[PDB]
Protein backbone atom coordinates (compact mmCIF):
# COMPACT_ATOMS: atom_id res chain seq x y z
CA UNK A 1 0.00 0.00 0.00
CA UNK A 2 1.78 3.19 -1.13
CA UNK A 3 1.24 6.37 0.73
CA UNK A 4 0.78 8.47 -1.76
CA UNK A 5 -1.98 7.15 -3.55
CA UNK A 6 -3.70 6.61 -0.15
CA UNK A 7 -3.32 10.71 0.53
CA UNK A 8 -4.66 11.09 -2.97
CA UNK A 9 -7.69 9.81 -2.02
CA UNK A 10 -8.08 10.77 1.96
CA UNK A 11 -7.14 14.35 1.17
CA UNK A 12 -9.22 17.14 0.81
CA UNK A 13 -9.35 18.44 -2.46
CA UNK B 1 28.27 11.49 33.22
CA UNK B 2 25.08 10.61 30.80
CA UNK B 3 22.88 8.01 30.90
CA UNK B 4 22.13 5.57 28.14
CA UNK B 5 18.74 6.33 26.83
CA UNK B 6 20.05 10.00 26.82
CA UNK B 7 22.66 8.84 24.28
CA UNK B 8 19.77 7.53 22.51
CA UNK B 9 18.06 10.09 22.26
CA UNK B 10 20.91 11.95 21.04
CA UNK B 11 21.32 9.71 18.53
CA UNK B 12 17.83 10.31 17.21
CA UNK B 13 18.50 14.38 16.52
CA UNK B 14 18.49 16.13 13.46
CA UNK B 15 21.62 17.53 11.18
CA UNK B 16 21.04 21.00 12.23
CA UNK B 17 22.96 22.86 9.15
CA UNK B 18 21.55 20.45 6.83
CA UNK B 19 17.77 21.17 7.89
CA UNK B 20 18.74 25.24 7.90
CA UNK B 21 19.47 24.80 4.32
CA UNK B 22 16.77 22.41 3.07
CA UNK B 23 14.17 25.66 4.72
CA UNK B 24 16.44 28.12 3.27
CA UNK B 25 16.52 26.66 -0.32
CA UNK B 26 12.85 25.80 0.25
CA UNK B 27 12.17 29.41 0.45
CA UNK B 28 14.11 30.76 -2.19
CA UNK B 29 12.80 27.80 -4.73
CA UNK B 30 9.30 29.71 -3.74
CA UNK B 31 9.92 33.16 -5.29
CA UNK B 32 10.79 31.56 -8.20
CA UNK B 33 7.77 29.50 -7.91
CA UNK B 34 5.38 32.63 -6.84
CA UNK B 35 4.81 35.14 -10.20
CA UNK B 36 6.22 38.71 -9.88
CA UNK B 37 2.78 39.77 -8.72
CA UNK B 38 2.25 37.84 -5.58
CA UNK B 39 4.22 39.37 -2.64
CA UNK B 40 4.80 37.98 0.71
CA UNK B 41 5.03 39.44 4.22
CA UNK B 42 7.07 39.43 7.42
CA UNK B 43 4.26 37.34 9.34
CA UNK B 44 3.58 35.39 6.27
CA UNK B 45 7.52 34.47 6.10
CA UNK B 46 7.51 33.13 9.49
CA UNK B 47 4.13 30.92 8.69
CA UNK B 48 6.37 29.64 6.13
CA UNK B 49 9.57 28.91 8.35
CA UNK B 50 6.77 27.23 10.52
CA UNK B 51 5.31 24.97 8.06
CA UNK B 52 8.64 23.71 6.85
CA UNK B 53 10.19 23.16 10.70
CA UNK B 54 6.96 21.25 10.88
CA UNK B 55 7.85 19.14 8.28
CA UNK B 56 10.87 18.34 10.00
CA UNK B 57 9.49 17.77 12.94
CA UNK B 58 7.58 14.97 11.93
CA UNK B 59 10.35 13.37 10.47
CA UNK B 60 12.53 13.55 13.49
CA UNK B 61 9.60 11.77 15.05
CA UNK B 62 8.96 9.18 13.13
CA UNK B 63 12.52 7.64 13.42
CA UNK B 64 12.58 8.04 17.06
CA UNK B 65 13.17 5.38 19.03
CA UNK B 66 9.77 4.54 20.71
CA UNK B 67 7.97 6.85 18.66
CA UNK B 68 8.21 4.29 15.68
CA UNK B 69 6.90 1.22 17.47
CA UNK B 70 3.53 3.02 18.15
CA UNK B 71 0.82 2.66 15.33
CA UNK B 72 0.19 5.45 13.16
CA UNK B 73 -2.77 6.78 14.84
CA UNK B 74 -1.20 6.68 18.01
CA UNK B 75 1.54 8.68 16.33
CA UNK B 76 -1.07 10.89 15.28
CA UNK B 77 -2.86 11.45 18.16
CA UNK B 78 0.84 12.57 19.70
CA UNK B 79 2.14 14.50 17.35
CA UNK B 80 -1.31 16.72 17.38
CA UNK B 81 -1.59 17.01 20.92
CA UNK B 82 2.51 18.66 20.93
CA UNK B 83 3.36 20.10 17.45
CA UNK B 84 2.82 23.95 18.91
CA UNK B 85 4.95 22.96 21.69
CA UNK B 86 7.89 21.37 20.47
CA UNK B 87 7.81 23.95 18.05
CA UNK B 88 8.86 26.15 20.93
CA UNK B 89 11.20 24.08 22.71
CA UNK B 90 13.03 23.82 19.04
CA UNK B 91 12.99 27.57 19.21
CA UNK B 92 14.20 28.67 22.63
CA UNK B 93 16.72 25.89 22.37
CA UNK B 94 18.53 27.40 19.38
CA UNK B 95 18.19 31.23 21.48
CA UNK B 96 20.15 29.07 24.18
CA UNK B 97 22.67 27.46 22.06
CA UNK B 98 23.54 29.58 19.15
CA UNK B 99 21.74 32.76 19.26
CA UNK B 100 22.32 35.93 21.61
CA UNK B 101 19.93 38.36 24.16
CA UNK B 102 18.82 41.15 21.64
CA UNK B 103 18.93 38.43 18.25
CA UNK B 104 16.36 35.98 17.25
CA UNK B 105 17.86 33.11 15.53
CA UNK B 106 15.87 31.57 12.71
CA UNK B 107 15.81 28.43 11.88
CA UNK B 108 17.09 28.90 8.06
CA UNK B 109 20.54 29.83 10.40
CA UNK B 110 20.16 33.71 10.20
CA UNK B 111 20.09 36.06 13.26
CA UNK B 112 18.22 38.88 12.86
CA UNK B 113 17.52 41.99 15.71
CA UNK B 114 14.45 41.00 18.21
CA UNK B 115 13.59 44.64 17.74
CA UNK B 116 13.83 44.37 13.68
CA UNK B 117 10.74 41.50 13.87
CA UNK B 118 9.08 42.63 16.68
CA UNK B 119 8.60 46.39 15.00
CA UNK B 120 7.02 44.50 12.36
CA UNK B 121 4.10 42.96 14.98
CA UNK B 122 0.88 43.77 16.82
CA UNK B 123 1.06 44.09 20.27
CA UNK B 124 -0.49 40.40 20.39
CA UNK B 125 2.51 38.96 18.69
CA UNK B 126 4.43 41.07 20.73
CA UNK B 127 3.37 40.20 24.11
CA UNK B 128 3.81 36.39 22.73
CA UNK B 129 6.94 37.22 21.77
CA UNK B 130 8.15 39.05 24.92
CA UNK B 131 6.66 35.75 26.88
CA UNK B 132 9.15 33.74 25.08
CA UNK B 133 12.14 35.67 24.98
CA UNK B 134 11.78 35.33 29.10
CA UNK B 135 11.52 31.60 28.63
CA UNK B 136 14.77 31.88 26.51
CA UNK B 137 16.51 34.08 29.62
CA UNK B 138 15.24 31.79 32.38
CA UNK B 139 16.99 28.56 30.14
CA UNK B 140 19.59 30.67 29.36
CA UNK B 141 20.18 31.27 33.04
CA UNK B 142 19.79 27.64 34.04
CA UNK B 143 22.73 26.63 31.54
CA UNK B 144 20.21 24.71 29.42
CA UNK B 145 22.11 21.99 27.38
CA UNK B 146 21.33 19.63 24.72
CA UNK B 147 21.10 16.70 26.83
CA UNK B 148 18.09 18.52 28.97
CA UNK B 149 16.49 19.33 25.54
CA UNK B 150 16.16 16.12 24.44
CA UNK B 151 14.72 14.66 27.32
CA UNK B 152 11.95 18.18 27.15
CA UNK B 153 11.53 17.46 24.00
CA UNK B 154 10.76 13.63 24.52
CA UNK B 155 8.47 14.62 27.83
CA UNK B 156 6.65 16.82 25.54
CA UNK B 157 6.15 14.40 22.72
CA UNK B 158 5.17 11.17 25.11
CA UNK B 159 2.36 13.40 26.89
CA UNK B 160 0.07 11.97 29.53
CA UNK B 161 -2.61 14.08 28.98
CA UNK B 162 -3.39 12.70 25.32
CA UNK B 163 -6.74 10.38 25.52
CA UNK B 164 -7.92 7.64 23.67
CA UNK B 165 -4.35 6.31 22.70
CA UNK B 166 -4.36 2.48 21.91
CA UNK B 167 -0.76 1.72 23.54
CA UNK B 168 -1.15 4.13 26.24
CA UNK B 169 1.84 2.08 28.57
CA UNK B 170 4.36 2.53 26.01
CA UNK B 171 3.76 6.30 26.66
CA UNK B 172 3.59 5.93 30.15
CA UNK B 173 6.64 3.84 29.92
CA UNK B 174 8.46 6.28 27.90
CA UNK B 175 7.65 9.55 30.33
CA UNK B 176 9.12 7.68 33.48
CA UNK B 177 12.08 6.73 32.00
CA UNK B 178 12.89 9.71 30.64
CA UNK B 179 11.94 11.36 33.61
CA UNK B 180 14.68 9.45 35.78
CA UNK B 181 17.13 9.69 33.30
CA UNK B 182 16.63 13.26 33.22
CA UNK B 183 16.67 13.30 36.99
CA UNK B 184 20.43 11.65 37.02
CA UNK B 185 21.67 13.26 34.21
CA UNK B 186 21.41 16.84 36.52
CA UNK B 187 22.34 15.16 40.05
CA UNK B 188 25.48 13.81 38.20
CA UNK B 189 25.87 16.97 36.25
CA UNK B 190 24.69 19.89 37.88
CA UNK B 191 25.56 18.30 41.40
CA UNK B 192 25.40 21.47 43.32
CA UNK B 193 22.31 22.62 41.62
CA UNK B 194 19.78 20.32 43.15
CA UNK B 195 17.08 23.34 41.70
CA UNK B 196 18.14 22.29 38.27
CA UNK B 197 15.72 18.99 37.50
CA UNK B 198 12.55 21.00 39.45
CA UNK B 199 13.27 23.97 37.30
CA UNK B 200 13.55 22.26 33.65
CA UNK B 201 10.06 20.43 34.37
CA UNK B 202 8.51 23.67 35.40
CA UNK B 203 9.24 25.26 31.89
CA UNK B 204 7.00 22.54 30.51
CA UNK B 205 3.66 24.39 31.71
CA UNK B 206 4.91 27.19 30.33
CA UNK B 207 5.76 26.08 27.26
CA UNK B 208 2.54 24.53 27.09
CA UNK B 209 0.75 27.87 27.63
CA UNK B 210 2.52 30.15 25.08
CA UNK B 211 2.30 27.11 22.50
CA UNK B 212 -2.25 27.61 23.22
CA UNK B 213 -1.74 30.82 22.74
CA UNK B 214 0.49 30.84 19.93
CA UNK B 215 -2.32 28.66 18.17
CA UNK B 216 -5.14 31.13 19.03
CA UNK B 217 -3.48 34.02 17.38
CA UNK B 218 -2.06 32.14 14.43
CA UNK B 219 -6.00 30.66 14.00
CA UNK B 220 -7.46 33.82 14.24
CA UNK B 221 -4.89 34.73 11.91
CA UNK B 222 -5.77 32.30 9.21
CA UNK B 223 -9.59 33.14 9.81
CA UNK B 224 -8.25 36.47 8.86
CA UNK B 225 -7.09 35.64 5.64
CA UNK B 226 -3.57 36.50 7.05
CA UNK B 227 -2.10 33.09 6.32
CA UNK B 228 -0.61 32.06 3.31
CA UNK B 229 -1.09 28.70 1.94
CA UNK B 230 0.24 26.34 4.49
CA UNK B 231 -0.82 22.91 3.96
CA UNK B 232 0.37 21.36 7.02
CA UNK B 233 0.70 24.18 9.86
CA UNK B 234 -3.21 23.99 9.36
CA UNK B 235 -3.61 20.82 9.16
CA UNK B 236 -2.18 20.73 12.83
CA UNK B 237 -4.07 23.80 13.71
CA UNK B 238 -7.33 21.83 12.33
CA UNK B 239 -6.40 19.31 14.78
CA UNK C 1 -7.54 12.64 10.55
CA UNK C 2 -4.98 14.18 8.77
CA UNK C 3 -4.21 12.86 5.48
CA UNK C 4 -1.22 14.71 5.43
CA UNK C 5 0.11 13.95 9.33
CA UNK C 6 -0.68 10.25 8.17
CA UNK C 7 1.09 10.56 4.63
CA UNK C 8 4.41 12.00 6.38
CA UNK C 9 4.41 9.33 8.84
CA UNK C 10 3.33 6.39 6.71
CA UNK C 11 5.81 7.52 3.57
CA UNK C 12 8.40 4.72 3.31
CA UNK C 13 11.18 7.90 3.04
O1 LIG D 1 12.25 30.35 14.57
C1 LIG D 1 11.37 29.44 14.51
O2 LIG D 1 11.18 28.56 15.38
C2 LIG D 1 10.47 29.37 13.29
C3 LIG D 1 9.26 30.29 13.30
C4 LIG D 1 8.39 30.28 14.52
C5 LIG D 1 8.58 31.02 15.70
C6 LIG D 1 7.55 30.65 16.54
C7 LIG D 1 7.22 31.14 17.90
C8 LIG D 1 5.96 31.67 18.17
C9 LIG D 1 5.64 32.11 19.45
C10 LIG D 1 6.57 32.03 20.46
C11 LIG D 1 7.83 31.51 20.20
C12 LIG D 1 8.16 31.07 18.93
N1 LIG D 1 6.82 29.73 15.85
C13 LIG D 1 5.66 29.01 16.26
C14 LIG D 1 5.70 28.23 17.41
C15 LIG D 1 4.55 27.64 17.89
C16 LIG D 1 3.36 27.82 17.23
C17 LIG D 1 3.30 28.60 16.08
C18 LIG D 1 1.99 28.84 15.40
F1 LIG D 1 0.95 28.66 16.24
F2 LIG D 1 1.88 30.10 14.92
F3 LIG D 1 1.82 27.99 14.40
C19 LIG D 1 4.46 29.19 15.59
N2 LIG D 1 7.33 29.50 14.60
Amino acid sequence: ENALLRYLLDKDD
Amino acid sequence: SIPHLILELLKCEPDEPQVQAKIMAYLQQEQANRSKHEKLSTFGLMCKMADQTLFSIVEWARSSIFFRELKVDDQMKLLQNCWSELLILDHIYRQVVHGKEGSIFLVTGQQVDYSIIASQAGATLNNLMSHAQELVAKLRSLQFDQREFVCLKFLVLFSLDVKNLENFQLVEGVQEQVNAALLDYTMCNYPQQTEKFGQLLLRLPEIRAISMQAEEYLYYKHLNGDVPYNNLLIEMLHA
